[PDB]
This record gives structure tokens, C-alpha cells and sequence, in this order.
């Protein structure tokens, strides 16, 4: 049974903003990448699907449990110790007045951690997982970067072992060593611990290499779906083609 | 007895009932702050007015009433307390703890322990133990229902962080009954480890703030602290310099300008009893 | 070695004396009578009854002489007092188109129905301090016009009538009661407003005028201050009909704000609301000001100002609360104190290591 | 035809009487005198002196006399009163260390040198109206203990020595002086504090209540309250020597507050500064509590409430001021109000078209 | 003459200077609100303390003082500032603005030209144009410094995009010599024109935000606009009901309950000589 | 002449963070790109460089007039109507509770602009440059898009022709389509009103496609510059050599 099922989910600001009639399922272990055009709905579904927008229409099944049929309470629990979410803006998933240490380890604190040592060893490997230095531990996330924010958030987000991680383009300011750190970091936690992953992005190279599935969203439609390289290399909406022919081209030397 | 021209304890009937009511939601959701439609008092808001309303509600003529502030009975506060009860009730009144069955105190508990039927009545400005961390009830409130308590956490992962320690060093939250995080009163860390599988009912009164809460007798209530960072009470070098007492709350007596102190029992009640034992 | 002493009861006894003996002051002077309070410093009774939530002249200038003429201790003299007191009745609705007009005033309009009746005001008075005051005199010897009372609509009736406005209307909700259950926040208007009427003078007219330079501005205009006796009536359950009490002598103050355009509607001025027992203005001033301003989330308005943050300003504007709390420091803290000065004590000890 | 007549002048005169013979009430009871408001309100004219600059007692009587007991208009009665003085001279500085003591509390230690001395307060009174006040009656004979005055040192001056507090430094550093140049923000703690000591005692008192509640925390304690007379001196050019001018009650506040651990030197504990004339105390612990606020920018501190927002606590904070232009709205408006008048009608045709 | 114990003017001759040396510099720099030491007067403020501390640092014993509110010398607060004048200077007074040295107003410019050697005397609020977009002074005083003009032209924009047209109907802002944006006081847009290339010198006097600005005569002075959303003046359908003009600013006078209303010149001075023309 | 002139140009927070020793020139009708590790200090040396971060060392020449030696008015008038600054983050170049139109006009009025009608119908036409409907010129940034702020804020400072524009990470939040869009008309304002260009990237494909020349910083040091096309297929450092090597490769059909 899918560990997410979403069935003719809707929710619109106004007519055309946002998404309508939102329909797939998600197991562990798999990743479903979100592609599109820019207000197409993305960030809006991603909301809505990580208990964070409630839909006007439609079901999300998360365990077999409807999502907004549950307590607020149960929702919260969900987002603190069993959920991910990586926000577009980092600093929106972040405290601004706390420590890089102090945000990650909010989350091991939800899940029962209690030692404040090896909160802060863990803390520390994250950090250096993502390739921020360890001596960071103690500065705020103002002082950091815009792609320091964004990897501090994914590991706040990702220390936990959570089974399941909304990402909105994760990769936004981040180099393309760190993007492919990242990428390996997030490929091996879905395939060894069998996370699952719904990622937004809108470089197709990083869906194409981690998203084992993609849903393209054209005016909070979803145009076309089906497997990632299938979507990427044999198009049949003519959007999709569009978006896949304006990829900017490299050569091998 | 009560002939003062006023109603036995004060109050009128209704407000009695509202507050009585009041303290058995309390009681059946442990370290939950019951709103209450407190009244204005004798004494001004901030000086007791929430603990005057839950011993008013709960006081009858056969209980003997102990009142105590810094732990001391004759505390300015404490004298006017007591004096106003006993205008209004006529209640007996007592300085030892032991004989008390009402305990309404301001920032200490005892250090004889309660027993059964004893009922102490905590004065409390702030009923919220969040509010230093989020000032807004409209947000607390919400975190209490959902349980969200992370701010909590990170405040004091925080504190150790910057400090090394928790920066806090009374009014120490405490877990209650493995759910409610809870404002224990103004009491010093000392005194939080009493409050755990307490034979006695505990009351807590906020007249400002117009909560009441309670922890009933055997209840569990725990610090929230680390297993690295464990939690400690306060200590001192020195003993009572009356009694001699090591186990006892201190208080800083500054005798001279030239530096010199002493330092004697919070608890003067505790303290006699352990200068009559030597 | 030392020994405990009981001492806290009689220093109460000998301050709450020497008190007294101050607020009896020089015993050649004459003491000072309530009657002569209630009279004569009429506006600092009417400051009390507000607040105090009593409109009672002769209890709130008991207060005052009971409390060396501070505001504060009196208020909070008259609001305890309140406690003691049974509710033997609820007035029905106040009726302010009734008010025997002490003064009335409209900013809006040069002149309007009924006349710019200016009454008792120390309004365009040079405020030169006046030392014949220092000695007996003699009280000036009135001028009288014609005693008819010109009918005096009011302004937001004719701005209304003319589509400029909204008619308040009542749809029968229920009124919520702060004195019986505990504000909730985001509160009803009707909860705001009572708070609004028992808040700090002070507080709410620094708010108001922080609105007036930018904060959370509501470009207001007087509409309409009147100051005069309001007849009370209540319906008696054993009588079952209603009767006159009697009469209150009461100021309000219609302020006319900022208009809006709402999408299905013709643009109109938005407006608020001050009531107050007594002459005092600008307690109602300041009250329609900052009602204005936390109505806010009624017209979806983006906070510019603390003056519209709701919780913040109700929270802190009751000075039976506030001072209650400030003065609340000088009782003992020494067994805190003492935590706090362990944790430095052992902070310092371990950062000069 | 409508022809225009002269009113404006018979009505504010009329008005002026009205207010003269309300203020006078009802001639039957004794004219108040303005020694027995001296004497028997002492608390109203403390606040009076205190806000409006003077600290002359038989003037702020008079004010209040003057304004019928409206301490906002008493309160500008005496600082309009200030304008038409010339200053004499610039006193020595004061040293409340020299002051003879009617009152000296402090919360963080049970007992100190010189002892609790509670003096005449309100404190621990129980807030019963007090009937017997409603006639002539007999002030307490009050008893008697030694007449020395034990040794008071500040309570800060113990925390200092103890590394505990920093003390205060005069670094010879010339006080601005709001008086004679309009503050700039950022004011320097001199003009912040002469700003405070002016300021309105409600707002200032919401203010310090709203720290306590977590808008801006400060961990506050009351490490001392003293209320007595503190002798002023002059150094007149004429003999070019120091004189004693008299003496003065006043109310000193020095609140321990929340400790930092700055980067080179031990972590201690901040405070705060409150000094008014008289013995009403809150005002100065109030002004305590929203210095230390205002410290922020010094200690580095991330605001979490208005009180520590400078510019909106001192422009708004003098009462003179704020009452002012709240008032000014009963002033005529019409103008402008035509102006908005015939916005809003065009807006409602365009609209309606 | 000044016969009431107060030095002429009733400012001492300290304020009189500080606030001249204050003038001066404004008019030296048009439209730039000057930092004035203000003191308070017999009059609270917000009812014209600036004005009257301005009239009284320039006003002479041969003046002829013209005070005018709402355009009317009767007005209440007319009549108070002018028996002020008269009772500390004894100078002449007029309510006909053609023999007038001195004009101190609050709201109106009078419908009659000034002259060379008259001066107008503007009673003001708030001094600053941008204080509604931008309510701290430690940002709009930078901004007029760095000539940061664009939450004006913002505000200006977002108007016309809301409503069609520009909210600001009095107060509107002006920029004077082609530099400073400047606040006219609450005249309405119909007395904005007016002040450009006047002959005579305008004061500003804004004495609870201590501050004095100038414009002298002789200098530009346009109302922020647009080329399709020129500045118009406010407009009515109906003439004086008095003295029938159509060129004058009206007020709206409410005769009855039934929605009977008049309007009628605010400038009572130009209203008499129209009237008298007739 | 360099119409920009940086020489020995330094600032750091702390030893390491910000950027040290940096100096290049800028000619009109030319691209600079700046890449490098996130938090390598090209944010800094972006804010430095256009009047928002004084220099510790070093000048800051613009038409042979240095920078931080004018007057603050000069700074401000050069920022209103000569530069155009794109942040990291869009809503911190976007007045938030001004419409999408009156962000964009702001600029137009501070160039003289004084046409309603004209001022909004270029605010449209430059919102459908960017493929922002001209529907949604009234409504807030708030009610935007991430990458429908970053377009926003484009065209806000481009509608007054700028002399020369710095832009950090231009491309986040966009999608490649109009991405693409955004390139070409960068590149047509390059070439045919000779604006110059300094623009902070992690696409190195924008990179190639735009700056003629690069800056590859690593932990705020400049460690290799020079012909675009040379630094990405002839790196000498060997942090260029990693960075080149990151890139997500893609295959032709
Ligand atoms: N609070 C809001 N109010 C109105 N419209 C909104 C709001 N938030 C987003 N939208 C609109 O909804 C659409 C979807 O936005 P979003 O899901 O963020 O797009 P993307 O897929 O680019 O993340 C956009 O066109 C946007 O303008
Ligand atoms: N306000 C600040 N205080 C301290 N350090 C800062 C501050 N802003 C940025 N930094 C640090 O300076 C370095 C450069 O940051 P930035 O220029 O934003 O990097 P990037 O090149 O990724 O944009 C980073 O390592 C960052 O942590
Ligand atoms: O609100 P109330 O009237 O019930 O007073 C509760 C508490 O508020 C004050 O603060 P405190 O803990 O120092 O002691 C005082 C008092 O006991
Ligand atoms: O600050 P002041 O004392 O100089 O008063 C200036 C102005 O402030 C008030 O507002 P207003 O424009 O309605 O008229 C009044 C007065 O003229
Ligand atoms: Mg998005
Ligand atoms: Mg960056
Ligand atoms: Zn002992
Ligand atoms: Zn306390
Ligand atoms: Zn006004
Ligand atoms: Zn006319």
C-alpha cells in the first residue's frame, strides 16, 4: 500500500492559481519529483500534501490515515517527528534567533533525544555531511549564506531519518559539488533506509538523476506523469517538450 | 470566626463556585491553566490574589491555614495574608508546617514534607511557561494543545550552548504527568523535586493572569533537563548559621558594608524545628 | 549568634500609620472632605469612577482622599470595592440621543443641528497658572442664554443618512463580559471596547497619538464629542416594567476614520467609539482612537503600529493589573534572587578558571 | 439670507465661567485650599511635579487646583509655568547616598545594612474603601523607635563590590538636555532618562508591565527603593563657593536586571535608573524598567516588544504632548474634512457610474 | 501695548534669537525642516504652538497681526491666539488680510494675494511629508538627506492604481525649489497653487515636532503629480450662499436634520469683501 | 576606460568569511560572471561592489570616480537611476506591500517618469518580457511565486536601461523555459545598448551561455579568472577542475 496516496486533491487561491485535481501515490523508497513551469502550482501542492494547506477538494492517505481528517495535534506530531519539509525560502525552515546547532538539534529533541553531547555530535557530522563546516555549529543562520541556509535546513529536515521528505528545490544557491553531495546523500538515505521523497526542482539533471517518477505541472494541472526518464526523453505534452528542449546543452571534451 | 461584615473567606458564593469548579478541571488535567473569572482583591494584582481566591474557595473553619512568603511566615506579605483570613474566616492559623492543612506560600515549598489531606496553594505571576520564550497567549495556548514544546527544548540547548548550563534557576518548567509542561510557581530549582509523587494536593493560582491549575496528589512531575546537564538545586558553602542545616534553602543576609553575610534557612518554620532538635 | 524576631507585622502597622498621618498631612489645615473632592477636583473623580468601573462621584472621591490623590491606588480602591457588591440589576441599553447636553462638539463641520455647545471646558484657555487661586475668591456670576435644549442629532447619523458613513447596527449578539470570564484573544469588539473603557488613560492617549504620527494612522476626525446626563433604567423582575434609576452624567466621543472601499459596497468613512463617565474627553478620545486601530483585522489591514496589535495593547492596558505588577518588585525576591546569583556566581567562577 | 455674526469669543468666555464655576462647585462646602491639596494629595502632586518638570509642591497644588484634579492639565499648567522662569543656575549633581531616608526597601536580600525601612506606603494595606473618611476623624498618634538614622549604603554598591554589578562611572561626559534641543535618535542615555523622568507614568507603567510579560524582557529586581529629601546645591558666580539651595523629597529606583556575559570581562548583572520627585514610587520603577529597555542598542539586544523601541516610547511618552494633539481633534477640522469630503463623493460617483 | 507682566511677545529674548537663527537658516534652505528648541506655551500643543512661537520671534509693535482658523478670524482658536498677542505685544490687529503685516493661519491660504513685506505664518502638524509612509524620523531624515523621494511617488502611484486618483486631499506634499520635498500644513490642494512664486515670505512652525521651515518669496513651489492625474483643486457645484462666489474654498454648513445644508467661503475676510462688492 | 574598476578590494566578517584581495574591471557591453562555493563571499563582493558594503581595503572605481569616496546621495542617485541590483533573495529587492506595477514603476518615476498610464503600460509590457501575466500587475509580491518574485524583481531593475546590473543567482526559482526567456533578453540588452553585467551563478551553463569572462571564488579568494570558456574547459585550479566535474552531464537523442 502507498505509504502517500493523493486523490483528486484541489486547491486554488483564485481560478488558475494554485492546483487542481492532483492525483498519485508514493511508496518508501522511491522519489516523485515535481517539475514545472514557475507558478504552476508546485510549492502550493507541496503545502498541501505536507499537511500544510488544507485542500477544497479531494483526499490525501497518509498510512492509510486520511491526512486532514486527523487531529491537528496528530498533524503536528506527523511534521515534527515523522516528516521533512525543506521550504523554498531556506530561512522560512529555519529559527532565525538560533544556532545552526540549536536547529538541527530541535528535531533530534522531538524525536526523545535528551544528551546534549550527542545532540551536538550529530549536529556537527550533519554539518560536515553537507559540507558546512563544523565550526559553524554556534553562528546563526543570518550569517550564513543563502545555499548555507538551504543545506542547514536539509539537514535539520533529514536527521531525524524521516520516512518521508517534501523538498522544494533543495538545490536553489548551492554549488555543483555541494548539489552533487547532496544528491548522493539523498539517494543513498532513500535506498538504504527507504525514505521516500517528493522533491519540486526545476533543474530536470538532478530529477533526472534522483527522481524515480515526475509529475509535470503546467497552471496547477499536471500535464504529464509517468517515469523520469520516459517523461525527460519522450515527451508527449507539448510542454513538457518545451521545457525539456530549453535545457541548457553541454559538451564533452 | 468571621465578623467582619463580610461573607465567610470573602468571596461570594458564586465566585467560590466558579473557582471551585475551576480546581476540579484542574485537577483531572494536571499542569493544564484553567482560566477563571478571578476578582479583584485587598491586595493588589501581582501580590497574591490568585492564592488568596483558591484559599478562599477551598478554607473551612476547621482547617488550620499556614501562609508563608520567602518561606518565612512573617513576611510583610505573609502577615498581611494571614491577618486578611483571619478577618474574614476566623480561621486557626499555624506557623508549622505539620499542623497545617491549607499551605498557601509565595516561592517556596516547604521543606517538611506534606502529607495527606494537606493542601499547598502556590502564588504564581506567570502561569504560562512558555511566555518568556513566546510572549503571546495566542500562541501558547495552541503549542499547549498541540503539545508543540520544541521552543522549550531549544531554549534550553541554547542556554547550555551559550552558558553551559540552563539559564533558568526558578520557576523551572517541569513536565507533568508525562503530558503538560508546567509553570511550577516562582520556587526555587530547590524545590521542584518535592513537587514529584507528592502525598499532598498541589494548587496553583495566577489572579493577574486568571489561571488556576493543580497537581494532584502522586503525580509525577519532572524537570525538563538533559542526561549530560542533569538537574542540580542550588547549593551552598556555607550552612545555616542558626540551625546549622545543609539540606535547607538559603537565604543571604548582608549584615555589614564591609562584605561581611550570613546565611539562614528560607524555611523558618524548618529552621526552629532544627535549632529545637540541637 | 542570631536569632529570628518577629518584626514584619508591626513595621505594617507603624508604615500604614505614618501613611495616614501623611495623608492627613499638617492638622492646622482642616481635612479635606469628600464632598469638597467630588466637587472641585471633579475631573480626577471622573478619572477614577472610569476606570474604577463604579460610577459613583461620592465613592470614587473616597478613594481619592483614601489614596493621597493617587489615580492608581484609588482606581484600584474602587475596583476591589466593586467585588463586595452585589449585581442587583442590568441596565437596559444606554440611549445617547436622550443625554442632557452639558457640552457638544463636531471638528467635521463648521456648524451643525443643535450648535457647537462648548460647556465647561478649559478648552482655548491660556494655561497661565492662576496664583489667585492661592487664596479664597469669588466663583464668576453666569451669563444665561434661552434654557430650550436645541434638538442635537448625531453627526454620524447625518453622515450616514448622506451614505458617508455606516449605521451602527445592533443584531442582538450578546455582549462578552471581561469581569466574568477571562478575555480570549483575538476579542469580540464588545469585550474591547469594556476593556478599552477600564484601560489606562495614559497608556491608551500615548497609543492614539502614536496612531495620529504614522503608527497604525486612522486618520480620524471628531465627529462628535457630548458630554451630559444619561438616564439608567433597568426591568425589575418583580415588577416586570421598566424604571428610570435615575440619571449618569457621561462623555462620548464618535470619531470618524479613514473611509474604505470594499469590494461590493460604496466607498465609506470608517469610525469609532469612546464612552466614559464624567466630563473627561480625552479618555473617550483616545478609547474611539484605539478601537479604531484594533479593528483592524475587521478591514484585513496590514499593522503599521503596537496601537493595532490586539494582545499587546489589551493586555497592558488595565493599570490595576499594571501597576499592580510593577509595584509587585518591591516584595521580597530574595529566594530568586538568590537562584539567579548561585547561576552567576558559578558562571563567573567558571569562566575565570 | 444667512449673515455671519461674532460668536467665538461670549462662547469661549461663557465656556471659561462654566468651567471656573464647576470648578468651584457647590459654594455651600469650603473653597479647597491649595495647602490642604499639598498636605492631603501628596501622591497627585508628586506625579504633577514630577511631569511637569518643577519640583515645587504648593505650584503642582495649584495646578491641580487649577485643573479641577486633572493631572494631564495640571501637569501643563506647570510646564507651561516652567516657559516664563529663567534658570538661575545648573545645581551640583545630586547624591542620593547623602539622602535622608523616609523609605528604603530592597527585594534580592532579605536584610541589609540600614534595614528594611518601609516608611509611610500603601503597601500591605488591605484596598477596603474606608468609609470613616467621609467624616472628620483622628490621624493615628504615631509611636516611636531611636531616632538615628542607621548607615543605607545602595544595595548596587554591595553587588559592585562583590563583582556582582558594574558600577556606574562618570566619565565627565555633558548631559544633553531635551529642554533646550529637540532629541535625535538615537538619544543618549542622558536624554533618555530626562525623557523617562517627564514621561506619562501609565505609559510608561503598560510599557514596563509589558516587559515583564516577555515584549522585551529584562529579568528585572527591585535591588533598591529609597524616598527622602536630598539637599541642593549651587555655585553661584557671584561668591564662587558652593551653597545648599535647600532640599528636595525624592524617589530613587536602582532595579537589577537580567545578566550578560560580554566577551572580556565576567558576566554581571545589567540595571536600571528611576528618579522622580516625591515618594510616588512606580513612576520610577517604571522609568527603571523601560531604561534598561532602552539599553538594548548597547547590549547588543534583539528587540522583542515595543518598549525597547526607542523612537516610538519617547516620542509618544510626554504626556504634555501626546494629550495635546489627541485633544487637538475637538479643534474646528472642517476644512480638511470638506477636502476628504469631496474626495469620498467622487470615489462613491465613480464607483456608482 | 505689553502690559500684562510678560516680556513682549512673551517669549524671552534667548527663544526669540534661537528660533530667528532657526528662520533664517530655513529660508536659506527651502522646504528643509529645521530643529527648533521650542518651548511650551499657554496653548497645548497640537493647538498651535509653533505658529504663535514663530509670530512672536518676528511679530513688532508695528504690526498688524491677522489670525485666522479655518480661514475665519472667529474661530474659536483665532480668537484665543489673537487676545494672546494682544494681551503680551498690544499690536494692532486686522481681520482684513490686504492691511495685514502678519498672518498666522491654520488650514487656509487667504483667497486675497499676499504682498511684498507680508508674511504668512503656517501652523503644522506634522512637519514631515513622508511621516504617513515612513512614521520614524531616523529614516525620513535620512531620506530627505540622500533626496530618497520614492515612497512618495510610490504612495502617489498605489493611490492612482487603487482608487483612480490620489488619497491625499490636504497636506498635500510640494516640492519647493525644485529640491525638498515639504508638507504645506493642512491647507487643502485648493491653497497648494498659491504658494508658488508668492510674493510674500511663508513660516511653518510645527512646535510639538520642533520644527520651522520656510519658503521665501519668489520661489517654485509644485504639487507632486502626474501629467494624465494633474493636480486638481477641490471643486463644488454650489456657490457661496452668502456672497455668491464660485472662486472661493467652501465650508459645509449643516442646517437641518433633514439634510438641508449651505456652503459658505471659509475665508470670512474675502466672504465681507465680496459681500460688500454686491 | 572600465566603466567599473575594482582593485585589491577586501572585506571579511571574520578571517575567511567574505572576500580578500579581489580585483577586476568591467567594460560596458560585457558580462562578468562570478561563480564558486556557496559561501565562498561572491554575495559580499556583489554588495561591495555596487555601493552596499564598504570595503575594508581596497577601491571601487566607477567612471573614474571611486565608489565609497563619493558622497551617500551620489551612491543613492547612482543605485536609483543608473544600477540595478538583483538579490539572492527576490523579496528583498520587492517593496512587499507595493503592487507588482508600483515596484516596477518606482524605478521608471525615479528615472522622471511622471505618466501614469505610460509608467503602467511599461510595467505590463515588461512583466510579459519576463512571462509574468499583465493580470497580475496589481496584485503583491507576497501572492507571488518564488521565481515570479525573482522575475519581478528583474524587470524592476531593468526597466530603466541601467548602465550596469548585478545580479546574484538570477537564474533560482526559474524554470529553464523561462530561464532561456531571461537569457535571451539579457543577452539582446548586452549587445544592443551595451549594458554590463556582473552576475553571481551556480548554472554553469548560464555561465557559458552568458559572461564572456569568470571569477571562480573559493573561500573568498579569486583562485582562477579569465576567458569564459577557457575557465570551464581549460581549469587550471583545481577547484575549477572539481566545479567543471560536478556538472550534471545530459545526453542527446
Ligand atoms: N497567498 C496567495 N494568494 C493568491 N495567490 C497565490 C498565493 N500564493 C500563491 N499564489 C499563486 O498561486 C500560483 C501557484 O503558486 P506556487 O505554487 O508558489 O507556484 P510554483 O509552482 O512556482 O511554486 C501562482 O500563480 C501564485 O501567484
Ligand atoms: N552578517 C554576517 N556576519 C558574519 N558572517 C557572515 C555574514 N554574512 C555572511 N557571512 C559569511 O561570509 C561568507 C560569505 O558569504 P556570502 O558572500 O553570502 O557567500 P556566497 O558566495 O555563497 O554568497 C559566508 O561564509 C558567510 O557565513
Ligand atoms: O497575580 P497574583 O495577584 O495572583 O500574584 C501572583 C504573583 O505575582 C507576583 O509575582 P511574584 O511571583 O513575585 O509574587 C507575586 C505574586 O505572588
Ligand atoms: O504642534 P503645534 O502646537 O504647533 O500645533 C500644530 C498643529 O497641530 C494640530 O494639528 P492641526 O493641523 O489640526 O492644527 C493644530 C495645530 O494647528
Ligand atoms: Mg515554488
Ligand atoms: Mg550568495
Ligand atoms: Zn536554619
Ligand atoms: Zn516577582
Ligand atoms: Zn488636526
Ligand atoms: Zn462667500
Amino acid at each position: 500500500q502507498p505509504l502517500l496516496s493523493v486523490n483528486n486533491l484541489t486547491h486554488l487561491y483564485a481560478p488558475g492559481k494554485g492546483f487542481s485535481d492532483v492525483s498519485f501515490d508514493l511508496w518508501p523508497g522511491e522519489v516523485l519529483g515535481i517539475v514545472g513551469e514557475s507558478g504552476s502550482g508546485k510549492t502550493t501542492l507541496l503545502k498541501s500534501i505536507s499537511a500544510r494547506l488544507t485542500p477544497q477538494q479531494g483526499e490525501i492517505h497518509y498510512e492509510n490515515r486520511s491526512l486532514y481528517a486527523m487531529s491537528e495535534a496528530d498533524r503536528r506530531r506527523l511534521l515534527r517527528t515523522e516528516w521533512g519539509v525543506v521550504h523554498q525560502h531556506p530561512l522560512d525552515g529555519l529559527r532565525r534567533q538560533v544556532s545552526a546547532g540549536g536547529n538541527i538539534g530541535e528535531r533530534l529533541m522531538a524525536t526523545g533525544a535528551r544528551h546534549y553531547g550527542d545532540i551536538r555530535a550529530t549536529a556537527q557530522k550533519w554539518l560536515e555531511e553537507v559540507e558546512i563546516p563544523a565550526n559553524r555549529i554556534d553562528d546563526l543562520p543570518t550569517t550564513f549564506s543563502g545555499g548555507m541556509q538551504q543545506r542547514l535546513q536539509i539537514a535539520r529536515n533529514l536527521v531525524t531519518h524521516p520516512k518521508l521528505v517534501f523538498m522544494d528545490e533543495p538545490t536553489g544557491g548551492l554549488d555543483v559539488s555541494v548539489q552533487a553531495r547532496l544528491l548522493d546523500l539523498l539517494r543513498g538515505l532513500v535506498v538504504e533506509l527507504n525514505l521516500a521523497v517528493v522533491i519540486v526542482t526545476h533543474d530536470l539533471g538532478v530529477a533526472r538523476l534522483l527522481a524515480d517518477r515526475l509529475l509535470v505541472m503546467k497552471q496547477g494541472q499536471v500535464v504529464e506523469s509517468g517515469l523520469t526518464d520516459r517523461v525527460l526523453d519522450d515527451p508527449h505534452h507539448p510542454y513538457t517538450q518545451l521545457l525539456v528542449s530549453s535545457v541548457l546543452q553541454n559538451e564533452n571534451l | 470566626a468571621n465578623l467582619s461584615g463580610y461573607n465567610f473567606a470573602y468571596l461570594d458564593e458564586q465566585t467560590k463556585r466558579m473557582i471551585r469548579r475551576a480546581i476540579l478541571k484542574a485537577v483531572a488535567i494536571p499542569g493544564y491553566q484553567v482560566p477563571f473569572g478571578g476578582r479583584e482583591m485587598p491586595m493588589p494584582y501581582g501580590w497574591g490574589t490568585g492564592g488568596i481566591q483558591l484559599t478562599a474557595s477551598v478554607i473551612g473553619e476547621s482547617d488550620v491555614l499556614k501562609v508563608i512568603d520567602q518561606g518565612a511566615d512573617d513576611t510583610t506579605n505573609a502577615v498581611s495574608i494571614r491577618n486578611f483570613f483571619k478577618r474574614v474566616t476566623g480561621v486557626n492559623t499555624t506557623e508549622r508546617t505539620d499542623d497545617a492543612t491549607l499551605i498557601q506560600t509565595r516561592h517556596r515549598i516547604p521543606e517538611t514534607p506534606l502529607t495527606e489531606d494537606q493542601i499547598i496553594i502556590f502564588q504564581v505571576p506567570i502561569p504560562e511557561p512558555l511566555r518568556f520564550i513566546e510572549p503571546r497567549e495566542t500562541e501558547t495556548r495552541t503549542m499547549h494543545a498541540l503539545e508543540e514544546y520544541g521552543v522549550m527544548q531549544v531554549k534550553l540547548y541554547e542556554d547550555i550552548a551559550r552558558f553551559g548550563h540552563i539559564a533558568t534557576t526558578y520557576a523551572y518548567p517541569v513536565k507533568v504527568n508525562g503530558r503538560y509542561v508546567m509553570d511550577p510557581s516562582p520556587i526555587p530549582k530547590f524545590d521542584n523535586p518535592k513537587m514529584d509523587m507528592m502525598p499532598a494536593l498541589q494548587l496553583f493560582g495566577a489572579g493577574r493572569e486568571k489561571r488556576i491549575y493543580a497537581v494532584p496528589p502522586f503525580t509525577r512531575v519532572e524537570s525538563l533537563d538533559f542526561d549530560d546537564h542533569p538537574f542540580t538545586v542550588q547549593q551552598w558553602d556555607e550552612p545555616c548559621a542558626i540551625c546549622g542545616s545543609t539540606h535547607s534553602y538559603l537565604d543571604e543576609v548582608v549584615l555589614d558594608d564591609a562584605g561581611n553575610r550570613m546565611f539562614v534557612c528560607s524555611d523558618t518554620d524548618y529552621c526552629r524545628q532544627q535549632s529545637e532538635a540541637k | 549568634m542570631y536569632v529570628a524576631v518577629k518584626g514584619g507585622e508591626k513595621a505594617i502597622d507603624a508604615a500604614h500609620a505614618l501613611q495616614e498621618s501623611r495623608r492627613r498631612g499638617d492638622t492646622d489645615l482642616p481635612e479635606l472632605s469628600v464632598a469638597q473632592i467630588e466637587q472641585q477636583l471633579n475631573l480626577a473623580v471622573d478619572r477614577v469612577m472610569t476606570e474604577g468601573g463604579i460610577a459613583d462621584r461620592e465613592l470614587a472621591a473616597l478613594a481619592l482622599k483614601q489614596a493621597s490623590g493617587d489615580n492608581v491606588e484609588a482606581i484600584f480602591l474602587l475596583r476591589a470595592y466593586r467585588t463586595t457588591l452585589a449585581k442587583l440589576a442590568v441596565s437596559e441599553p444606554l440611549d445617547t440621543t436622550g443625554m442632557r447636553l452639558e457640552r457638544r462638539i463636531s471638528a467635521v463641520y463648521k456648524d451643525i443641528p443643535g450648535g457647537q455647545l462648548l460647556g465647561p471646558t478649559y478648552d482655548y484657555t491660556h494655561r497661565l497658572l492662576d496664583f489667585t487661586l492661592l487664596a479664597n475668591g469669588e466663583a464668576p456670576t453666569l451669563t444665561t442664554a434661552d434654557s430650550e435644549q436645541q434638538p442635537s442629532p448625531h453627526v454620524f447619523s447625518l453622515l450616514a443618512r448622506q451614505g458617508l458613513a455606516k449605521f451602527e447596527e445592533d443584531s442582538g449578539a450578546q455582549p462578552d463580559d471581561i469581569t466574568r470570564t477571562p478575555p480570549v484573544y483575538p476579542c469580540s469588539r464588545s469585550s474591547r471596547l469594556q476593556q478599552l473603557m477600564r484601560g489606562d488613560e495614559g497608556y491608551l492617549l500615548a497609543l492614539a497619538y502614536s496612531t495620529q504620527r504614522g503608527y497604525g494612522r486612522n486618520h480620524p476626525f471628531a465627529g462628535e464629542i457630548r458630554s451630559g446626563y444619561i438616564d439608567v433604567s433597568i426591568v425589575p423582575e418583580e415588577l416586570g416594567f421598566a424604571v428610570n434609576v435615575g440619571e449618569l452624567l457621561m462623555t462620548e466621543c464618535e470619531m470618524v476614520n479613514g473611509f474604505i472601499d470594499p469590494p461590493d459596497e460604496p466607498p465609506h468613512f470608517t469610525r469609532g467609539y469612546g464612552l466614559v463617565f464624567g466630563m473627561s474627553e480625552r479618555k473617550a478620545m483616545a478609547m474611539a482612537l484605539v478601537d479604531r486601530a484594533l479593528q483592524a483585522p475587521e478591514y484585513g489591514e496590514h499593522a503599521t503600529g503596537p496601537a493595532q496589535d490586539e494582545e499587546f495593547v489589551l493586555a497592558h492596558a488595565d493599570n490595576v493589573e499594571a501597576a499592580g505588577f510593577v509595584s509587585h518588585l518591591k516584595l521580597p525576591h530574595y529566594v530568586d534572587f538568590q537562584a539567579e546569583l548561585e547561576l552567576l556566581k558559578r558562571l563567573q567562577q567558571e569562566k575565570n578558571h
